[PDB]
């Protein structure tokens, strides 16, 4: 007989498309989430600085009463 | 099959990497007159201008 290696009835297709999905976002979405996180940080820090100045006024009362 | 996938993944990795692109943009410019008379061949002559293939 003859037992070389041919392909049996042809083989399949080999792909060559530049497969790129551009999985990302939109610039409006970026700007929205950035401004939202920024405003959240600014508000919470504003409330914390208010509380902190209250406590620093309490330290003022401490040194003012203690002085004589 | 696997190498078609792997070379798509190399194009995934590099190739619109900002740092590699803007690392190498405008270096090694070769005019076609010089590409002929300086005796370059193959990948250079494909890579600049003339439509030649052995």
């Amino acid at each position: 007989v003859k037992q070389d290696m041919p392909p049996v009835g042809g083989y399949g297709p080999i792909d060559y498309k530049r497969n790129l999905p551009r999985r990302g976002l939109s610039g409006y979405s970026m700007f929205a989430v950035g401004i939202g996180a920024l405003l959240f940080g600014y508000w919470s820090m504003m409330r914390w600085n208010r509380e902190r100045r209250r406590l620093q006024i309490e330290d003022f009362e401490a040194r003012i009463a203690l002085m004589p | 099959k696997n190498f078609s996938l792997r070379i798509d993944e190399l194009e995934e990795m590099l190739t619109n990497n900002r740092i590699w692109r803007n690392r190498t943009v405008d270096i090694g410019v070769v005019t076609a007159e010089d590409a002929l008379n300086y005796g370059f061949s193959g990948v250079m002559l494909r890579g600049s201008g003339i439509q030649w293939d052995l």
